């Protein structure tokens, strides 16, 4: 129970939105790019040697 | 227009500058980021890892 | 002060008047004023007997630019008959305008 | 001739001096031939249980209907025989009597006053006598409309507090006591030092202090069992009622938010706030669209009857807000104007409005004062408050402290995003839902 | 501080009385007290007071209504108007370093006041307003009544507007009153926080305005009669005058000692008042609720003596009878030594008490400078107020019961009894 | 009589940190 966490997080960026806002943006991008880095490593685990991507290198250059 | 003039209004748009800066902020990070352009995010530390 | 200049101004300001077809039906001057959230204060300060003469005559009017019809060359007004009945009433509530938005400001 | 502050120089100041009991006596001194003098006791509804929830109203209708040393109509016959005037009040934190009389009846005064919070005899008949007179003037504060919705405020912002519940106490309490606990109150109670003596007019305090000694030397400082009286913390609760009554004429709601307690600098700049938002009633003359800007719109589609800000402040805590009447189909548009202006306050604040409030606060103050007998509450509610009585000197100082970004940040504190408490006895279907109210504390354009 | 200051008086040749007091408060006060009055009226205007009373924030020549409001609403004053049948009295207050912007406006709104008549029509529903909150209170009905029942021409014209009126008063008889009742030697001014010397020149403006006498009334007749209501509250009230004396008269002071002996106004909250002989009488003859105490109304041309009861209206005949019996054994003689001094002590504590307050203290004052223009310390008050004897007081007593009687009840009244059969 | 009414316990569903009646709710509000 971080009280003093959510504290902060109150009294800097949410007491007024236009920083509510701002922080929305912000969160949006980072986590865009985190979930789809994660999501298609996970595709990419689950599927190992079938997709193109895992077998390209025996042909390109070659 | 020469009613919009005065101590008063000088004061009010004083005020209301920060929350001026702030949505302006708001628009210019949003409008890169629908656009994904590459210009600006290139100097990002680690959204530029997207682009290949 | 100017006289030839002065008489000249008062004839052309005369042959402007005429050339203004609103005496044609019967209308004053100040009855051709658009009406603003001024002038509609304005008009309800008027006493009774000029309201009433005020609606009547924009009635005739309306009425005669219905059937696209002139009033009789005899009842046209005069230049020099007119009354301008509305002009106090409306420069006070100006005046109180600005006297608001002068302490509005300030 | 004299500036402002310069006058403020000339008002006598205030002589205190304890007595070996504990006992606080303070004095203002004047040439008026007349005086004021009262003992407030800091002894409230919030000391109550629900066993004695009414013992401070009831005591207060026995105060005065004699005593073992004058019986009966005795003390009433001293007082008229003298021409002067004995009067009463009660709260949820003080108590008070005081007399107001001419200076040549100082003596016997003090006598009667220290005889009647020492002495008060309890017979059993006059108890029967005060259960129906409460019975009877509750159902009247049932028809006072401003009564019922403050102490319905009271109620829902202090939940389970010993601050929720009223003076009066429940009508089904009035009828089950006795001469044994109204007494174990007495005695746990009223002693020194919680005691303070005041007089202000033509009173001396070389005087006013041998005569203290003389009767209010006497009173015990010492608990039984060493019970003491402790005081607690109260919770403030975010929430509504509604008691819904369509047959009465207009609606009547009243807001507050939670606010400083008594002891606090920043009261002073709310104050100021409360100037700007101001007051309206229907008898006053002019002010369509030419008063400030609540009362101004308050006549553009003829909204309210009559609206009054207030800032209650107990220890600790204190309720800040807004009181309103308004017509069953304008409830909804009043509130709307009365939300805007608060968070006009907590973001666009001109020093030209802040500067009218602090000119109303000035002469609020001052005015008040006119007269001994509000002299004479100031010296006591002071003494009871802060421990001292701050001269007018120091009040003139803390408002011209106050600007237009410190008013800013202080309703920002208080006022912003904050969970109201609403409290509506009426013809109330239009009144909007929690949520609509809870909502409208903010600005997305902020 | 410097040492305690008196009040000076001065008589301009216009007639005008100027009274000024150098006090040091921080606030400052000033008031403008006129002879008009709603006795004044005749039968052709009538709510002209009413109504006028209500314009001192309109326009003048001198300065807009916009301007006079937000004027005094910055500086954080106040502005009033206080009426009576006799006098009207504005008044105004302020800080010290604002008196020479609160008087501009003061001077203007009784100088040069422009009754726009369009300002005036929106003005009037207003009068409806004012009308029902003071009638809220029946206790104004009851009195208005009374006046109208015990005066012929000019002190039973009301102080409120007449319904038929409200929606016909015009400007021109705004005008005419103005003119003919705001002469100069008619009024006069007083200043508390002001020195004296600048309230001179700054009411030198006005000296250009007004001046001479006004239009005069009439003596007020007295007749006797009957107004009864009948409306359908629980609670009758009623009302029991006889002629009495003139304000300002040796006579006067004992009525005022006899309606204290009868227990005129409470004293202690929450508590019987047995020394009251009134209360005592009634006590003994119902035992219900009841309220009932002695009436005192002194004018310059006539004063009136009675008693007001409200009581349930089953008793409304006991508490009546049992009141006026009362007041028949006082008559007779019966009259204890104690009882004297006990309402005098009342008296002078009342007096003083109620002169204690700064703005009651400018009241009194004002009111005493128009009559005679002579300001009378309360010490001499009290050497008046003592020179009371027993046999006067019999005398008042025969003569309130020896009068005609004018009587005003509202309520049920079915069981109500009428002059004379009282 | 209206002094006979008083709002009835919300104890069960209150959240944890207001769930006392005596600690002020300031403290918390801001977390919450
Ligand atoms: C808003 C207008 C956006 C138009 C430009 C966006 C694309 C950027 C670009 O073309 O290069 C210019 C330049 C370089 O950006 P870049 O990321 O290196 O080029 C990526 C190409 O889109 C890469 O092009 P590609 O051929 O390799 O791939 C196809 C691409 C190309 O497709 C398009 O660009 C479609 C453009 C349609 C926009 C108009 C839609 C509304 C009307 O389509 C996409 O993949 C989706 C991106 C297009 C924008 C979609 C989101 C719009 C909301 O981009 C900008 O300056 C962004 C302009 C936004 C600020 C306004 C400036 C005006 C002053
Ligand atoms: C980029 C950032 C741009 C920021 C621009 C701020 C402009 C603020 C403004 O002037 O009006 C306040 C604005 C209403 O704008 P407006 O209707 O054009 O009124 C113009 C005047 O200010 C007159 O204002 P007012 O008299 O209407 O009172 C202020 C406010 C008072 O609030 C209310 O009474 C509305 C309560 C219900 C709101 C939710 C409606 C349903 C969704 O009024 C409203 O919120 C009306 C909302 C109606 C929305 C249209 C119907 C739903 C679609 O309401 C706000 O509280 C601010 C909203 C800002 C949203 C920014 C979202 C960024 C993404
Ligand atoms: C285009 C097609 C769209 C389709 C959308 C389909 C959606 C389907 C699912 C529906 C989900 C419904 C719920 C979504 C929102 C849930 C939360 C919302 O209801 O809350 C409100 C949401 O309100 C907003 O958050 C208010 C701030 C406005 C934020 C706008 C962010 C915009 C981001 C994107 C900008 C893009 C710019 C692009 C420029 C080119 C009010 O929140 P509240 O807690 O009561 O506000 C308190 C304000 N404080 C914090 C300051 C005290
Ligand atoms: C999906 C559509 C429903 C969910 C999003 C819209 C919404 O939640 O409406 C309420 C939101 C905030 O507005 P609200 O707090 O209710 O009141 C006005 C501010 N005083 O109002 C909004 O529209 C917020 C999103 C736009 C900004
Ligand atoms: C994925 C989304 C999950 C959302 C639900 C989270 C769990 C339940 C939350 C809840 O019941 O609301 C009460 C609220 C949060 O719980 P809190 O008191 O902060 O701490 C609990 C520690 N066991 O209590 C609070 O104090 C929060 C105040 C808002």
């Amino acid at each position: 129970a971080a009280a003093t966490l959510t504290s902060k997080l109150y009294s800097l960026l949410f007491r007024r939105t236009s920083t509510f806002a701002l922080t929305i943006i912000v969160g949006v991008m980072f986590f865009e790019r985190a979930f789809d880095q994660g999501a298609d490593a996970i595709y990419d685990h689950i599927n190992e040697g079938k997709l193109w991507k895992h077998i390209k290198h025996k042909y390109e250059n070659k | 227009v020469t009613r919009f003039l005065g101590p008063r209004y000088r004061e009010l748009v004083k005020n209301w500058v920060p929350t001026a800066y702030t949505w302006g902020a708001v628009g210019a990070v949003g409008l890169v980021w629908a656009t994904d352009w590459r210009l600006i995010l290139d100097w990002v530390p680690y959204i530029n890892g997207k682009f290949k | 002060a100017v006289s030839a200049s002065g008489k000249w101004l008062d004839g052309i300001r005369k042959w402007y008047y005429n050339a203004a077809g609103f005496n044609k039906l019967g209308l004053m001057r100040d009855d051709t004023i658009y009406e603003d959230e001024d002038v509609k204060e304005a008009i309800r300060r008027l006493p009774e007997n000029l309201y009433n003469d005020r609606m009547f005559r924009i009635k005739r009017a309306l009425d005669l630019n219905l059937k696209h019809q002139i009033l009789p060359k005899e009842q046209w007004t005069k230049y020099e008959e007119e009354n301008f009945y509305l002009e106090p009433y409306l420069k006070e509530v100006i005046r109180e305008r600005k006297e608001r938005e002068e302490w509005a400001k300030k | 001739t004299a500036t402002f502050a310069q006058a403020l120089q000339f008002v006598p100041e205030t002589q205190v001096s304890l007595l070996d009991n504990g006992l606080r006596v303070a004095s203002e001194q004047s040439s008026q031939p007349t005086c004021t003098v009262g003992v407030w006791i800091d002894v409230g509804s919030r000391f109550e249980t629900e066993k004695n929830n009414g013992a401070g109203y009831f005591l207060e209708h026995l105060a005065f209907k004699g005593t073992k040393n004058r019986p009966g109509s005795a003390l009433e016959k001293e007082v008229e025989s003298m021409g002067a005037h004995l009067n009463a009040y009660s709260t949820r934190e003080h108590t008070a009597y005081y007399i107001k009389a001419l200076s040549k009846d100082l003596p016997k005064a003090v006598e009667l006053l220290g005889d009647i919070v020492q002495n008060c005899s309890l017979e059993d008949s006059q108890i029967e006598k005060e259960r129906d007179v409460i019975l009877r003037e509750m159902q009247e504060n049932d028809a006072s409309m401003r009564d019922v919705v403050f102490n319905y405020l009271h109620a829902t912002a202090f939940q389970g507090t010993p601050l929720a519940q009223a003076v009066e106490g429940p009508s089904e309490n009035v009828r089950k006591l006795s001469r044994a606990d109204l007494t174990e109150y007495l005695s746990t109670h009223y002693k020194a030092p919680r005691m303070v003596l005041a007089a202000a007019g033509g009173v001396e305090h070389q005087q006013l202090l041998d005569l203290a000694q003389k009767h209010l030397g006497g009173i015990p400082w010492t608990y039984a069992e060493d019970a003491v009286p402790t005081l607690t913390p109260c919770r403030f609760t975010g929430s509504e009622i509604r008691h819904r009554d369509d047959a009465l004429p207009f609606a009547h709601v009243a807001i507050a938010v939670e606010g400083p307690g008594w002891a606090s600098p920043d009261n002073v700049a709310l104050q100021v706030a409360n100037a700007i938002i101001g007051h309206y009633d229907c008898t006053y003359g002019g002010g369509v669209h030419l008063s400030s800007p609540l009362a101004s719109g308050a006549v553009a589609n003829k909204l309210c009857q009559s609206f009054q800000t207030f800032s209650i402040c107990y220890a600790e805590t204190g309720l800040l807000g807004a009181h309103f009447v308004c017509d069953r189909m304008k409830i909804d548009d009043m509130m709307f104007v009365l939300q805007g202006q608060w968070m006009r306050l907590c973001t666009s604040a001109t020093e030209s409005e802040v500067a009218r409030g602090k000119n109303i606060l000035r002469n609020a103050l001052v005015s008040h004062l006119d007269g001994t007998t509000p002299v004479c509450e100031d010296i006591g509610r002071s003494l009871l408050t802060y421990g001292r009585r701050i001269p007018l000197a120091e009040w003139e100082s803390r408002i011209a402290e106050v600007d237009a970004s410190v008013v800013r940040e202080i309703c920002s504190k208080y006022i912003y995003d904050q969970c109201p408490a609403v409290a509506g006895y009426g013809p109330i279907e239009q009144l909007p839902d929690y949520n609509r109210i809870r909502s409208g504390m903010f600005w997305l354009r902020f | 501080p410097p040492q305690p200051q008196d009040l000076e008086f001065t008589k301009l040749p216009n007639g005008l009385v100027i009274a000024s007091l150098e006090n040091y408060s921080p606030v400052s006060r000033i008031g403008l007290f006129i002879k008009a009055g709603s006795r004044y009226e005749d039968f052709s205007n009538l709510g002209t007071t009413h109504l006028l009373r209500l314009t001192s924030s309109l326009t003048t020549k001198g300065a807009s209504s916009f301007k006079i409001t937000r004027g005094i609403e910055a500086v954080g004053g106040k502005l009033s108007v206080t009426a009576t049948r006799e006098n009207m009295a504005y008044t105004v207050e302020c800080l010290r370093g604002d008196v020479d912007i609160l008087m501009e406006f003061l001077l203007n709104v009784t100088t040069a006041p422009e009754f726009r008549r369009w300002e005036v029509a929106d003005l009037q529903p207003q009068l409806k307003i004012d009308k029902a909150v003071a009638f809220q209170n029946p206790q104004t009905h009851v009195i208005e009544n009374l006046h109208a029942a015990a005066y012929r021409n000019a002190l039973a014209n009301p102080l409120y507007c007449p319904d038929y009126r409200i929606g016909k008063v015009t400007s021109e008889e705004l005008h005419y009153f103005v003119q003919n009742h705001f002469t100069s030697a008619r009024m006069a001014l007083i200043g508390l926080g002001v020195s004296h010397p600048v309230l001179k020149q700054v009411a030198e403006q006005f000296l250009n305005m007004r001046g001479g006498l006004g239009l005069s009334g009439a003596k007020a007749n007295y007749r006797g009669g009957e107004i009864r209501e009948q409306n359908g509250d629980s609670l009758v009230h009623a009302a029991f005058v006889a002629e009495s004396a003139v304000a300002g008269s040796a006579e006067a002071n004992a009525f005022s000692v006899l309606q204290h002996v009868l227990g005129a106004g409470p004293h202690v909250k929450r508590g019987s008042n047995t020394t009251s002989h009134l209360h005592q009488a009634v006590a003994k003859a119902t035992q219900q609720p009841f309220d009932v105490s002695a009436f005192n109304a002194s004018y310059s041309d006539s004063g009136l003596f009675g008693i007001y009861t409200i009581s349930q209206a089953t008793a409304a005949g006991d508490v009546i009878k049992a009141a006026y019996n009362q007041v028949k054994t006082i008559a007779q003689g019966n009259l204890s030594n104690t009882d004297v001094q006990a309402a005098k002590n009342k008296l002078k504590a009342g007096y003083l008490m109620s002169v204690e307050s700064s703005e009651c203290f400018l009241e009194e004052v004002g009111s005493q400078a128009l009559v005679a223009g002579s300001y009378m310390p309360p010490s001499t008050v009290l050497q008046q107020i003592d020179s009371v004897a027993n046999a006067d007081i019999i005398n008042a007593a025969k003569k309130f019961v020896s009068g005609q009687k004018s009587m005003a009840a509202s309520g049920n009244l079915g069981h109500t009894p009428f002059v004379d059969e009282l | 009589s209206h002094t006979d009414i008083k709002v009835p316990d919300f104890s069960e569903y209150r959240r944890l940190e207001v769930l006392d009646s005596t600690k002020s709710s300031r403290e918390s509000s801001e977390a919450r």
